[PDB]
Parts: structure tokens; C-alpha cells; sequence
């Protein structure tokens, strides 16, 4: 059929030619590549946008299999010259092919683009449709601006583009321009008017299907973490309505926290009050988490949220109590030695610990305020029953809390520290835990004098940093906003 | 007949989405409670229909909460159908009650004193299908009274034997060993083959647990085998399926013999040999019924005979012939034949006289693995290799099976990795090859390995001494790969942070380069990962104050000192404060080399 | 309803 | 010995399950979903032998029916397959036409038959004609 | 890009399947069937990944749409492609039904082969020149959706309108259209934001274009301020011990008295433990439905600048009274013959320089059709 394929590639009618090329381009055998190398040369060079576009797609499909080939590189060069084509579709599929082969990466990728090509692709953007526009956009997320001249010109070239495909093309354009924010914030004020420009189109995207709302909302949360100074006071708009899908509700609450300000305390507290009444466990947990974050954000919210979370503590629901435990741990880490009276209540509701993290939080807290509590020693001694099968992190937390408490009050924790150190040094399959046990055995046997210099040193605050992300991770996501990577919140270095 | 149950089933079955059926079943629950609580509980059709409807509802996926005394009522009845439905309800619905148990006991002991298959059959079915403590206690020696020197309806005998077997499975302690075995080892010759089957089940269990009591049966049972193997072309077509005379009893007696050593009686052994040879010879001629079931039954009998041979091990030549026949089946057209043949070869590999033949077929096993396109056969062949594993074996085996891991879907990946680790632990000849295999596997799979396997390899490394430098060098050579896995970061960080003194001599592996690689991989880490990296950094400070200035610079970042996590902040404070002093006395003292890990 | 523009 | 018995359709609606040892309902039902998942993905061209954890399943098809059988590790499987085939034969010859509606409406009859030749996790009766005779005599009286 | 593409029905079986890449296997479709349709863990995300395998799912009619890939593509483009596939299916064979899907094998195969190769989507572009109409006529439909969250304390919590333009033109030749409306931003309104069709040219901003043949949408726009409220709802709730509630709901017609409302729907919230409700209505008919916890009062017609109310007695079943009933908002659904935004059309300058006929030959038709979106009044 391959000979029949070539004969059809010689057919006067362009449709049969393109059909033959398309059929050959899909089969993956060791000899199809070298065989179609010769027919495909005169199909890229043909009197038809249909044939040229099909041959471009088939070149793309060709390079992916068995094709390193010098003639394949000649195909690449011919395709690159066919960027200068009269068909929007031909150049669109050509640049799509170029981008796909740019994923095949012996560091020699994309082979092109300079001011001349930049103007050509601007013209293509003018004269092509959704698919080609996206191909141009994500191909041009690879250029490096030489200076402010071309950056300025291309940015006016793209700024009007609130276009037909909306989400795809618009968000691709946002990707490109966010990539090309390198100019200082207060320049000749294109920057400021662009800042004003961005709010409307971003607002418009919350009016699609709940799934595009989710994708856009993920992207918005990422950008807000990157830049909070864009939608400064549009906190009103993204209030959750009572029939959203739950995930949208959750991330909307997260963004609510991201944008709460000095004017927002009253509305935010009311909002969280009606949201807390919902029955979903995850919703309630994230809502009280939001309560805690708002408490962190400002002091009046701090005291009000402490009061509300104490009320939730006497609501006697276990999981919300543990979440509020983690919250109050964070609060004391941020605002210490103000609300120590709640620790008595926490000790009363200490029988409600069924999660390792909340148990670790109680362990660390009772370690901290050992001066406050004369009874927590017996509690942690009861917790000493489980050395194994109690999760490594809980083991480390109890180890550090016990050693610090013994440092503060050696009179009654001597046998405890020797027994826990012996258990750590004689049972640890955790190499790091054994090393840590050895370190503290050669430390408490050296002097408490230096240990209090080391261990007892006070720790800095947190200063309103709720649920942030690693800088470089965020930056590399800013290379790939529109794709799956941003939603997954994890780089392609973990998935190939 | 009966129409109301059909009407009910049609009404509720023909329903829309489950909410409408929920309202329907609620209305029916109201109706049925109104009929039972209050109203007149009529005897036959009313309550029979009601309880049948309730049972259908319960099996449909809902619950029945009432009408349990009125369910015992059907047990206390004259009609067969009423008692049968009551038995259905009590057997299917068993709740936590004591009065119900006592009433069931009363009804069963009263009904058992009948003389028809129906009543004793229903009672024994109730006892065996569910079973309780007191109800088994009431007939501990009563069922033997039926099954001693007393003959009842043959189906009744089968029911009694099976019920006693069930009760002994549930209460082996509460079963006496009185002088009743004599008839049990007498009724094996009985003509009725169902009674033979039930008795064979009971004898199999008891004799496999109590060999001494049932040694008498051997000769009689082997005589039964001899007569049944060739009886006639029409002997008991009542018990003959598709031209094959009684396969199940042959298989069952073959399994029965396995509880004893090879029989001593020369007549028994000779007749057994002749019978098995006869089995082989009839297997020689082509099937007499082209429907597959004939072949299935014959090969079932054959394979159980092979099992008897392998367990008792009488003959070297017979074992080799069995191996050859099975090998013929390993490429047989039928897939089930291939499966059973490969299983039987897995068993037969243990036969040392045919183990040489099996070894010559190890390549055939490999080919069947790589040609299966059926998954199951490959891990079965892996198990076979596990059985046949010695040193040189282990070598070529792990080579082929790491290839067969790089061809593995998702999970057989991880558990075959686990057996690879344990096999290397068992058969390590040179420990460099062991760590080499470990790193090869972590390269191939990576994501699905363990949390304790690398614990064990660290223990081995710290206990082997000499290989530690080579291991560290190999690790440092490995980590320079562009794509780097996160667990590789843990293992490399630990090994190099604890042995950097040996490897820092080479400028390409200078302490500067080590720290550069570590801080490069720093941003691909979990929080425990970066805690471990902080610990390795401080131990590295112990190793080479040369870089300490840059090291002191690194952990002094705001991201770490004002970190939002407790333990990371604590570790940063501790390391910073101990580097602040850096007296080199406490610094060297506390940070020792670390004693080797004792083996668990 | 429709009205003359 | 036999653990339990399953007969399921393409969708997975539970018409019959029969156990022999003490077992809780939640584990029973979940086992139902994963055994359903395992069986439904296969087709004709696969060996009817599957191994999962500590048990093994035999499962033969009829039109649109899944008949699943759970037993121990060392039992003789294809013998049980023959038993199931004979079971289907006797059920077919009973009604003169076997269908799902027979299962729906003659569930007690199916209960009686399986009790008459399946008890305590083992085969009880293998002879078809005697089963038919017992069926005829026990269907007669009320 | 995209390899396999699979579709299900509500019963769960595969309907039509085509795979464009070697990567995708039957395991993907099987896992999709088991883990979506047969998995009872409802709470999810519209996308999912298992063992590095991305699954894309959406339900329309009773039909699942499954897309699977290995690489990090943009989701929005693929989703637009899926919407395009569904829309062309609906266009080609109307209602989307299982047998309707089934009886189109050749259509499905030729379209998938043409529109899509190896995962790559293939496909004046709005009006030709040979269109002629001796009766130059155009129709205007003004569709606007009103959204309101209304407080119990009498303040508008949120208000915004999504508006779209629907026009049906039948004109000869290549008409040059200039749209005239009060874009002063004296009659004037402000356009908060707007997106257009490809025919719209940027160069107060007016719309200059050559319209596509027949019916088409010129522009998409959103309005949030200066929105004329169609209705005002007055909630009143009274508790009567532990057995009854006295709730009377008053609604205000906030439009011209000459305007008659059509198909008025009011949904009055009631607790699940409501033992009964007695309905009183002076206009229309009032019904109580204990099932969904609502009181159904429908008004056929009722004029602007007027008021209507329902007297209701909500009888409650005694229960755990400590946990008080959280009142849902009072929701109303309606259709109005006017635009809540207030847009006024100055003109529509349509000229044909090519053909020798004037603007007076055009029959220009305009009407307003307002719809209710989310209209809830908290109580």
C-alpha cells in the first residue's frame, strides 16, 4: 500500500495527495520514514494550503519516530521557510510542529525567531484562528526581550486581543505577557495602565462552566500568590454562592483569605460564620483554617477568631478541635505569650487527639509552656507508651519536646530522657533518628550550660505568610501557567 | 401456585431511580408492620406471602427488623412450605439473640425425631449453614447416633456427615473420638456415591488431622480406585458426566491418600502403580467426547494423580514421564491446561529426581513468561524461579527479572522489587554487586521502592566497612544525572554526608562540588528531605570547615530562619548556634562517626 | 415582543 | 473449602451471595465491588483461573451472567468448574428454559437446590438424576 | 497531542472509541469506567490523574466524554474542542441520544479523521457576497440575565447582568453596518466590558462591520452597575412556639405599571420538619409541596409599580429545637419584556453602496426579552 500511497501522492487532485500523506504519517514502522522522505518533499512544496498543511502535520508526526535523518532536518528547514506561507493554517500547523519537536530536546530546539520572524508571527496572529494563535503564543513564550522597544511594541500588538476563543487564547496571551513583565513597575506608565487593564478580563472568566471556573481559579490563586497587587479590592465579587461545586468553594475561600484587608474584617467574619454552618467536613476544616489565617492577618481578627475557635472547642466536634489546635499552635508561634489560659482547656480536651499532627502540636505546646503546666509531664509520659508505629514525625516532635522540657526542668525528667534516648539508639531503623539520639546523648552528657545556649534560644515570628509556595517553583510555573502543571501545583520534573 | 410474591416483585422491581423505590418500600414497610403488629396474623398464605416479601426486600438491599417470633412460628408448623420459608428466614437472618437460639434448638430437636428426608434435612441444613454454640452442643453425640451403626436415607446420611464435618471445623475441640470410626471406614465401600463423597470429606479432614484412627481404610479405598478406574462404559451413568466415570471421587481419594506415608502393603502399591499407568494409557488415546468437559475431567484426574505421586514420591521414571507430559502441556493450545501445567511444574520443581528436567526447562519457563501476554503466568514463573534460586541462578534470575521489571505494568513492579531486595540479601556474594543491583532497580523504578529497603542497605553499608568508599564513589557518580529522583537525594545525601572525608580528595568530588550538588538538589525536596539535608550539611561542617563560610551563609537565609515549620526552624537554630561556638571540641565530640547499625 | 426600531 | 458464592450481572446488581464462615457485612460488600471490578474487565479469551491475595476465583459466563466462585488455595478448581457447568445444566433442564426471571422468581427453589448439592463449603450431590428426583418429590408436597 | 478519545452512556459501556497514539491503552478506558461511573466517591475535580494518566470528563444528556493524554497540554483548548464536537453533533442530528449517537458511524469516523489528526485540531469568513433579499429585513432580540443576592436588611448584596445580542438579518449584498446606542458612558449608559465577533472592527466606540448571513451573535457583554432591578422581595418570618411558623412574603414590581409580568415563580423556603402549610393567594394559584420544602405560588400577570403577597402558615414538627433552622434565600424566577440594563439603541446605520437601494428598504425589527438568572432574597 506504501507504493499505492506514493502513487496517490502523485495524484493531480490535492485531496488524495493529502489523504495519502496523512495516512502514511500515522503508521509507525521502521521503514515508513525513509520511504516517505522522498514523496513528502514535494508535498510541503505544493500549490495548495490543504496539501502543505497536511504535509506539515506529517513532518511533525515523522520526526517523532525513528527520524533523526539529515533529510528530516531538511524537512525542518523547509518547514521553517514555510513559516512564510500564505495560509494561516499551514503556518499554524508548521509552528505547532516546530513547538512539538522543540519538546524533543537535544538543546537545539525551535531553531528560529528574530525581529523579522516576530513581525511575521504578529501578522499570522492577525490572520490566523484559535489554534494557530495559541501556537504562536506558546512558541513566543520562548523569546528573550533584548530591550523595551520590541517589548513595548509587541505588548500593544497583543493587548487588544480579548478574542473569540477567549479562555485559551486570552490566557495564553496572559502567559506571554506575564513572562515579559521585566520592566520596572513605574516606567513610562504603560505598566500602570496595563495593571488597570488586567482586572476586567480576569473578572470575565468566572462566568463559564464550573470546570473552566476551577481552572481559571487555580490560575488566579497562583498569580495572587505571585502578585497580590492587581485585584486589590475586588474581594466582593468572588463571594461563594450557595450552589457552586465544592472545590470552587474551597479555593474561593483560599483567595478570600488572600485578599482580606483592614476594611474586610467584618465582612470576612460574617462570611466565615455562615460558611462554618455547612456540613461538609473538608469545608468546615478549611473554613476554620481560614478563620485562623484571618486571625494571623490582623490583631482584632486575631482576638475575635480566638474567641470563635474557643466556642468551636466547646462545640466538642473532634476534628475541628484538632484543626483549631494546629491553628492556635501557629498563632502562638506568631503571637506568643498572650493566650496561655486556653492551654488548660486544651489539656481538658486532650483526650480528643486521634491525628498524629495534632498530637505533635500538643506535644510541642506542652513542651513550650512547661513552666505553665505541672501536669503535662505525666501526660507525655503516658504518650511514651508508643515508641514504634507512631509515625517518625511524632517521634521527632516528642524527642525534641522532651529534651527541651528536661533542659528547663531536669529534676523529674532524668530517667525519662535516658530511657527515650536508649530506645532511640537501640531500636531506630531510622538512620537520622539514631543520629539525633546520639547527638542529644553526647549533648546532655556534655553540659546543660551549652544546651540551653542552643536549645532554649527564642525563635523568630512568621509575619502573615499563610499557605505560600516556594519561589523558584512558582517562577517555573510562570513558564507554564496554561497547562496541567499549574493546576497540579507540581513541576514536570516529577512527571515525564 | 402462588401469585402475590410475583406481583410484589414485579411492582417494586419495575421502579424508576432509587428515590421512588425508597418511597415505595417505605409505604410497604408501613403496610407490613400494620399487617404484623395489630391485624389478624393468618396462618398459610397471608403470613407466608408477607415473610416471602420481607425476605425479597432484605435481599434486595434493605433490612427487616420485626417478625422474628412470627418467623419462628413458621418453624412450628405442619406444612412443608411454611417450615421451609421459616428455615429460610432463620438461616439468612441471624441476629444477636438467646431466646431465638433456644426456640430454634427446641424446634430442631423436635423435628429431628422424624423419619423423612425433608425434616432432618432441613434441620441439618440449618445447623450446617449457620451454626451456633448450644445448637452444636445439643447434637455432639446425637449426629454420631445417626452415623454409627445406623443406616438412614442416603441423602440424610450425606447431610449428617457434612453437618458433622462443618461442626468439627467450627468446634474441633467439642467433637468426641468415640468408637464410631469402624462404620465410617466400613461405609466407604457403599454403592451410593454421594454417601461415599460425604464420608470421604469427613475422613479426609479427620485423618489428615488424626492419622492413627483411619489407617484401616487404605486398602479398601485403593480397591475402590481400582474398580472405579475401569468399571464399564455404562456403570452408574447416574454418576457419570460426559463419558467420564466419577472424576471427583478419584481426585478426592487421591487427595485422601496424601495424609499417610507411602503404603506398606505391596498389593496396594502394585495396584496403585498399575492404575496410574492405566490412567496414563487412556490419556494416550484421543478423547472419546469432543466436548471439552471430557478432557477437563480426565486431566483433573491425571493432575490429582500427579499430586499424589509428587507428595508420596514412589517412582523416578514415573516422575520424569509426568514432567514430560506437563512440559507437553506447557505449550498446549488450551490456556487453562497451560495454567494448571505450569502450576504443577512449580510443584514438581521440588522433585529432586525431575528437578534436573525442570532446570532444563527453565528456558521454556522464561519463554512462556515472555510470550504469555497474560500477566499471571509471569509472576507464577517468578515464584518458580524463587523456588529454584541458588547463587548462579540468583545471578541470571535477577538479570532476566530486572528486564521483566522494566517490562512490568504498575505493581508487580513494586513487590517483585521487594523480592529482589530480599533475594539479594539472601544471596549476596560480592556486596558491590548488591549495591549495584539496588541502584539499578532504584534507577528503573524509583517511585515504588520502599522506606525500609534503603534502611537495610544503609545498615549493610555501615556494617561492611570496606565497600563504603566504593559505595560513596558510585553514589556521587550516579547523582550527576540530569533527571534526579527525590529518594536518590536522601540516600546520596546521607551516604556522602557521612563519608565525605574519603571522597573529597578528588577535585571532581571536592567538598565544594559535593555541597554544590547538594544545594542544587536542595530545591527538589520534601520537608523531611531538607531536614535531613540540614543534618548532612552540619555533619559536613564537621567534615570540612573549609566550606563553612559558604555553609554558614546558606542556612542564614530568611526562608529557613523565619520558616513556617516548627522542626525546620528548630534545626536551623540548633545548627546555627552550634556553628556559632564551633569550639571543635564539642563539634567533633557530639558529631561522632556513628557506631555501625546492629542487625534487627 | 418585537418593536419597530 | 468453599468460601462463598456469587452470581452477578453486567451492571453488578447483587442477586445471590452465600457464605459459610463468620463475616461482617461491610467487608462482604466491599469484596463484592472489587471482585466485580476484577471479573468485569476480562473476556472469553482468558484462563478462568485468577489469584488474589490468599484466595482464588472461578467464574464462567452464560449470555450476560457472571457466576463467581470463591474457594481456598489448594482445592481442585476445574472439578468445581465442572460442578458449576452441571449446576447450569440442571437449572436449564428444570425450567425447560433458563433465564434471569427464573432466578428472580424462583429464588427459594435455587436456595433449596444449592442446599441439596452445596453444604458446608463442599459438593454434596453430584448425580443429576437423583437431584431431579428429589426436586420432583419435594416440589410435590406443600 | 491527544491519543485515545472515548465516550460512554449512563449505563457505562463504550459507545465509540478511536485512539491516535500508541500510548493509550484499554486500561485507561476501563479505569475510567470503574473509577468514575462505578466509584461512589462523588467529591472530585473535573479533571483527574491516576498513575500518570490524565482523564477528562464531562456529562451532557446521559453521555460521558473521556479524553486521555500523557503530556502537559493546555486544558482550555482541548475543552473548547470537546464543546465543538458536542455542538457539531447536536447540529448534525438534533437531540443527543444513545441511538441517535449510534446511527451515525460514518459521520463520526469521517469527522474524527478530518477534524482531528494525531491529536491536532484541524478546523471574510462570516458572509458571502451572493446573498440577496428583495425584502431587506432584520430582527433584534435583546437577551439579558439578571443576577441578584438580596439581603434581609434591604441592601443589594450583589448585582450583575450577563447580556448577549441576538440578531436575524436578511439583506441583499454586502451591507455596511454601524450600530448606534447610548454609548456616552439625555440618554446614556456605561458598558462595563464587552467582547465581540470577528467581524467587529475596533475603530465612544461604535461597531462597524459586515454582518454574517442570517442569525448570529455580534458581541458578548457584561454589566454590573446602574442595573434596573426588576423586583423587590420583602421577607417576614415569625415563629409560633415549636409547632408553627408564620411567614408572609411580599414582592414589589419594580418596573412600569403598563408592563405585565409573565410566569412569576416564587419559592418560599420551609424546614424539612414542616408538618404542613396552608396556602392563601389573591392572585394566581398557590400550592404547598411538603416533598421539596417549598410553597408554590404562581402569578400569570401582575403589573409594574404594584405589589403581591402570599399568606402562609408553616406548621412545624417538634424536633431537636436547639439547632435552629438556617433560612435559605427567597428565590424568584421570571421573564420580563424589557432590558434590566437600560440599553437604548440610537440607530443601526446599514448602507449598501454596491447595490442601488437605500436604507429605507431595510425592515429593522427590535424586541427585548429579559430573563431571570440567580434572584435570591436572603431572609
Amino acid at each position: 500500500a506504501v507504493n499505492s500511497f506514493v502513487k496517490d501522492c502523485e495524484d493531480p487532485n490535492p485531496l488524495i495527495r493529502a489523504l495519502a500523506v496523512r495516512t502514511m504519517g500515522c503508521i509507525r514502522v521502521d521503514k515508513i520514514t525513509e520511504y516517505l522522505c522522498e514523496p513528502l518533499r514535494k508535498c510541503l512544496k505544493d500549490e495548495d494550503p490543504y496539501v502543505r498543511k497536511t504535509a506539515a502535520v506529517c513532518v511533525a508526526k515523522l520526526h517523532d519516530i525513528n527520524a533523526q535523518m539529515v533529510e528530516d532536518q531538511g524537512f525542518l528547514d523547509s518547514l521553517r521557510d514555510l513559516i512564510a506561507d500564505s495560509n494561516p493554517m499551514v503556518v499554524a500547523n508548521a509552528v505547532a510542529a516546530l513547538s512539538e519537536i522543540s519538546e524533543s530536546h537535544p538543546n537545539s530546539n525551535l531553531l528560529d525567531l528574530n525581529p523579522q520572524n516576530i513581525n511575521k508571527l504578529l501578522t499570522a496572529l492577525n490572520e490566523c484562528t484559535e489554534w494557530g494563535q495559541i501556537f504562536i503564543l506558546d512558541c513566543l513564550s520562548n523569546y528573550n526581550p533584548k530591550d523595551d522597544r520590541e517589548a513595548q511594541s509587541i505588548c500593544e500588538r497583543v493587548t487588544p486581543r480579548l478574542s473569540h476563543a477567549n479562555s485559551a487564547v486570552v490566557l495564553s496571551a496572559v502567559k506571554v505577557l506575564m513572562k515579559f513583565l521585566e520592566l520596572l513597575p513605574k516606567d513610562s506608565d504603560y505598566y500602570n495602565m496595563l495593571l488597570k487593564k488586567l482586572a476586567p478580563p480576569l473578572v470575565t472568566l468566572l462566568s463559564g462552566e464550573p470546570e473552566v471556573q476551577y481552572v481559571a481559579l487555580r490560575n488566579i490563586n497562583l498569580i495572587v500568590q505571585k502578585r497580590p497587587e492587581i485585584l486589590k479590592q475586588e474581594i466582593k465579587v468572588f463571594f461563594v454562592k450557595y450552589n457552586d461545586p465544592i472545590y470552587v468553594k474551597l479555593e474561593k475561600l483560599d483567595i478570600m483569605i488572600r485578599l482580606a484587608s483592614q476594611a474586610n474584617i467584618a465582612q470576612v467574619l460574617a462570611e466565615l460564620k455562615e460558611y462554618a454552618t455547612e456540613v461538609d467536613v473538608d469545608f468546615v476544616r478549611k473554613a476554620v483554617r481560614a478563620i485562623g489565617r484571618c486571625a494571623i492577618k490582623v490583631e482584632q481578627s486575631a482576638e475575635r477568631c480566638v474567641s470563635t475557635l474557643l466556642d468551636l472547642i466547646q462545640t466538642k466536634v473532634n476534628y475541628v478541635v484538632q484543626e483549631a489546635i494546629v491553628v492556635i499552635r501557629d498563632i502562638f508561634r506568631k503571637y506568643p505569650n498572650k493566650y496561655e489560659s486556653i492551654i488548660a482547656t486544651l489539656c481538658e480536651n486532650l483526650d480528643s487527639l486521634d491525628e498524629p499532627d495534632a498530637r505533635a502540636a500538643m506535644i510541642w505546646i506542652v513542651g513550650e509552656y512547661a513552666e505553665r503546666i505541672d501536669n503535662a509531664d505525666e501526660l507525655l509520659e503516658s504518650f511514651l507508651e508508643g515508641f514504634h508505629d507512631e509515625s517518625t514525625q511524632v517521634q521527632l516532635t516528642l524527642l525534641t519536646a522532651i529534651v527541651k522540657l528536661f533542659l528547663k526542668k531536669p529534676s523529674e525528667t532524668q530517667e525519662l530522657v535516658q530511657q527515650v534516648l536508649s530506645l532511640a539508639t537501640q531500636d531506630s531503623d531510622n538512620p537520622d533518628l539514631r543520629d539525633r539520639g546520639y547527638i542529644y546523648w553526647r549533648l546532655l552528657s556534655t553540659d546543660p550550660v551549652t544546651a540551653k545556649e542552643v536549645v532554649l534560644s527564642e525563635k523568630p515570628l512568621i509575619s502573615e505568610e499563610t499557605d505560600l509556595i516556594e519561589p523558584t517553583l512558582l517562577d517555573e510555573l510562570i513558564c507554564h501557567i496554561g497547562s496541567l502543571a499549574s493546576v497540579y501545583h507540581k513541576p514536570p520534573n516529577a512527571f515525564v | 401456585g402462588m401469585r402475590g410474591l410475583a406481583v410484589f416483585i414485579s411492582d417494586i422491581r419495575n421502579c424508576k431511580s432509587k428515590e421512588a423505590e425508597i418511597k415505595r418500600i417505605n409505604k410497604e414497610l408501613a403496610n407490613i408492620r400494620s399487617k404484623f403488629k395489630g391485624d389478624k396474623a393468618l396462618d398459610g398464605y397471608s403470613k407466608k406471602k408477607y415473610v416471602c416479601k420481607l425476605l425479597f426486600i432484605f435481599l434486595l438491599g434493605h433490612d427487616i427488623d420485626f417478625g422474628h417470633m412470627e418467623a419462628v412460628n413458621l418453624l412450628s408448623s405442619n406444612r412443608y412450605t411454611e417450615k421451609q420459608i421459616g428455615y429460610l428466614f432463620i438461616s439468612v437472618l441471624v441476629n444477636s439473640n438467646s431466646e431465638l437460639i433456644r426456640l430454634i434448638n427446641n424446634a430442631i430437636k423436635n423435628d429431628l425425631a422424624s423419619r423423612n428426608p425433608t425434616f432432618m434435612g432441613l434441620a441439618l441444613h440449618c445447623i450446617a449453614n449457620v451454626g451456633s454454640r448450644e445448637m452444636a452442643e445439643a447434637f455432639a453425640g446425637e449426629i454420631p447416633k445417626i452415623l454409627v451403626a445406623g443406616d438412614t436415607m442416603d441423602s440424610v446420611k450425606q447431610s449428617a456427615a457434612l453437618c458433622l464435618l462443618r461442626l468439627y471445623r467450627t468446634s474441633p475441640d467439642l467433637v468426641p473420638m468415640g468408637d464410631w470410626t469402624s462404620r465410617v471406614v466400613h461405609l466407604l465401600n457403599d454403592q451410593h456415591l454421594g454417601v461415599v463423597t460425604a464420608a470421604t470429606s469427613l475422613i479426609t479432614t479427620l485423618a489428615q488431622k488424626n492419622p492413627e484412627e483411619f489407617k484401616t481404610s487404605v486398602s479398601l479405598a485403593v480397591s475402590r480406585l481400582s474398580r472405579i478406574v475401569t468399571s464399564a462404559s455404562t456403570d452408574l451413568q447416574d454418576y457419570t458426566y460426559y463419558f467420564v466415570p466419577a472424576p471427583w471421587l478419584s481426585v478426592k481419594l487421591l487427595r485422601l491418600l496424601q495424609c499417610y506415608p507411602p503404603p506398606e502393603d505391596p498389593a496396594v502399591r502394585g495396584r496403585l502403580t498399575e492404575c496410574l499407568e492405566t490412567i496414563l494409557n487412556k490419556a494416550q488415546e484421543p478423547p472419546k467426547s469432543k466436548k471439552v468437559q471430557h478432557s477437563n475431567a480426565k486431566n483433573a484426574v491425571l493432575f490429582e494423580a500427579i499430586s499424589l505421586i509428587i507428595h508420596h514420591d514412589s517412582e523416578p521414571n514415573l516422575l520424569v514421564r509426568a514432567c514430560n507430559q506437563l512440559g507437553q502441556f506447557l505449550q498446549h493450545r488450551e490456556t487453562n491446561l497451560r495454567y494448571l501445567a505450569l502450576e504443577s511444574m512449580c510443584t514438581l520443581a521440588s522433585s529432586e529426581f525431575s528437578h534436573e528436567a525442570v532446570k532444563t526447562h527453565i528456558e521454556t519457563v522464561i519463554n512462556a513468561l515472555k510470550t504469555e501476554r497474560d500477566v499471571s503466568v509471569r509472576q507464577r514463573a517468578v515464584d518458580l524461579l524463587y523456588a529454584m534460586c541458588d547463587r548462579s541462578n540468583a545471578q541470571q534470575i535477577v538479570a532476566e527479572m530486572l528486564s521483566y521489571l522494566e517490562t512490568a505494568d504498575y505493581s508487580i513492579r513494586e513487590e517483585i522489587v521487594l523480592k529482589v531486595a530480599i533475594l539479594a540479601e539472601k544471596y549476596a556474594v560480592d556486596y558491590t554487586w548488591y549495591v549495584d543491583t539496588i541502584l539499578n532497580l532504584i534507577r528503573i523504578a524509583g517511585d515504588y521502592v520502599s522506606e525500609e529497603v534503603w534502611y537495610r542497605v544503609i545498615q549493610i553499608v555501615i556494617n561492611r566497612d570496606d565497600v563504603q568508599g566504593y559505595a560513596a564513589k558510585t553514589v556521587f557518580e550516579a547523582l550527576q544525572a540530569p533527571a534526579c529522583h527525590e529518594n536518590l537525594v536522601k540516600v546520596g545525601g546521607y551516604i556522602l554526608g557521612e563519608f565525605g572525608n574519603l571522597i573529597a580528595g578528588d577535585p571532581r568530588s571536592s567538598p565544594l562540588i559535593q555541597f554544590n550538588l547538594l544545594h542544587s538538589k536542595f530545591h527538589l525536596c520534601s520537608v523531611p528531605t531538607r531536614a535531613l539535608l540540614l543534618s548532612t550539611y552540619i555533619k559536613f561542617v564537621n567534615l570540612f570547615p573549609e566550606v563553612k563560610a559558604t555553609i554558614q551563609d546558606v542556612l542564614r537565609s530568611d526562608s529557613q530562619l523565619k520558616n513556617a515549620d516548627v522542626e525546620l526552624q528548630q534545626r536551623a537554630v540548633e545548627y546555627l548556634r552550634l556553628s556559632t561556638v564551633a569550639s571543635t571540641d564539642i563539634l567533633a565530640t557530639v558529631l561522632e562517626e556513628m557506631p555501625p547499625f546492629p542487625e534487627r | 415582543d418585537y418593536q419597530r426600531l | 473449602m468453599i468460601r462463598f458464592i456469587l452470581i452477578q450481572n453486567r451492571a453488578g446488581k447483587t442477586r445471590l451471595a452465600k457464605w459459610y464462615m463468620q463475616f461482617d457485612d461491610d467487608e462482604k460488600q466491599k469484596l463484592i465491588e472489587e471482585v466485580h471490578a476484577v471479573v468485569t474487565v476480562r473476556d472469553a479469551k482468558h484462563t478462568n483461573f485468577v489469584e488474589f491475595r490468599n484466595f482464588k476465583i472461578i467464574y464462567r459466563r452464560y449470555a450476560g451472567l457472571y457466576f463467581c466462585i470463591c474457594v481456598d488455595v489448594n482445592d481442585n478448581n476445574l472439578a468445581y468448574l465442572e460442578a458449576i457447568h452441571n449446576f447450569v445444566e440442571v437449572l436449564n433442564e428444570y425450567f425447560h428454559n433458563v433465564c434471569e426471571l427464573d432466578l428472580v422468581f424462583n429464588f427459594y427453589k435455587v436456595y433449596t437446590v444449592v442446599d441439596e448439592m452445596f453444604l458446608a463449603g463442599e459438593i454434596r450431590e453430584t448425580s443429576q438424576t437423583k437431584v431431579l428426583k428429589q426436586l420432583l418429590m419435594l416440589q410435590s408436597l406443600e | 497531542m491527544i491519543g485515545g478519545l472515548f465516550i460512554y452512556n449512563h449505563k457505562g459501556e463504550v459507545l465509540i472509541s478511536r485512539v491516535y497514539r500508541d500510548d493509550i491503552g484499554r486500561n485507561a478506558v476501563d479505569a475510567f469506567r470503574v473509577n468514575v461511573i462505578h466509584a461512589r466517591q462523588q467529591v472530585r475535580s473535573p479533571v483527574t490523574n491516576i498513575a500518570r494518566t490524565s482523564f477528562f470528563h464531562v456529562k451532557r444528556s446521559n453521555i460521558w466524554l473521556a479524553a486521555v493524554t500523557k503530556q502537559n497540554v493546555n486544558a482550555a483548548m482541548v475543552f473548547e474542542f470537546l464543546y465543538k464536537m458536542c455542538d457539531v453533533m447536536a447540529a448534525y442530528f438534533g437531540k443527543i441520544s444513545e441511538e441517535n449517537i449510534k446511527n451515525n458511524f460514518v459521520l463520526i469516523y469521517e469527522l474524527l479523521d478530518e477534524i482531528l489528526d494525531f491529536g491536532y485540531p484541524q478546523n471574510i469568513g462570516w458572509r458571502r457576497e451572493g446573498i440577496k433579499y428583495r425584502r431587506n429585513e432584520l430582527f433584534l432580540d435583546v437577551l439579558e440575565s439578571v443576577n441578584l443576592l438580596m439581603s434581609p436588611q434591604g441592601q443589594v448584596l450583589s448585582a450583575h447582568v450577563s447580556g448577549r445580542v441576538v440578531m436575524k438579518s436578511y439583506l441583499s449584498g454586502m451591507p455596511e453596518c454601524k450600530f448606534g446606542m447610548n454609548d456616552k458612558i439625555k440618554q446614556s449608559i456605561a458598558i462595563d466590558d464587552c467582547t465581540f465577533h470577528q467581524c467587529v472592527r475596533l475603530s465612544e466606540r461604535s461597531i462597524s462591520f459586515i454582518p454574517p448571513d442570517g442569525e448570529f451573535e455580534l458581541m458578548r457583554y457584561r454589566t454590573t452597575k446602574d442595573i434596573i432591578l426588576p423586583f423587590r422581595v420583602i421577607p417576614l418570618v415569625r415563629e409560633v412556639g415549636r409547632t408553627k411558623l408564620e411567614v408572609k412574603v411580599v414582592i414589589k414590581s419594580n418596573f412600569k405599571p403598563s408592563l405585565l409580568a409573565q410566569k412569576i415563580e416564587v419559592r418560599i423556603p420551609t424546614p424539612l420538619n414542616t408538618s404542613g402549610v396552608q396556602v392563601i393567594c389573591m392572585k394566581g394559584k398557590a400550592k404547598y409541596k411538603a416533598s421539596e420544602n417549598a410553597i408554590v405560588w404562581k402569578i400569570k400577570r401582575m403589573a409594574g409599580m404594584k405589589e403581591s403577597q402570599i399568606s402562609a402558615e408553616i406548621e412545624l414538627l417538634p424536633t431537636n429545637d436547639k439547632k435552629k433552622w438556617a433560612r435559605p434565600p427567597i428565590s424568584m424566577n421570571f421573564e420580563v419584556p424589557f432590558a434590566p440594563s437600560g440599553l437604548k439603541v440610537r440607530y443601526l446605520k446599514v448602507f449598501e453602496p454596491k447595490l442601488n437601494y437605500s436604507d429605507h428598504d431595510v425592515i429593522k425589527w427590535v424586541r427585548y426579552i429579559g430573563r431571570s438568572g440567580i434572584y435570591e432574597t436572603r431572609c
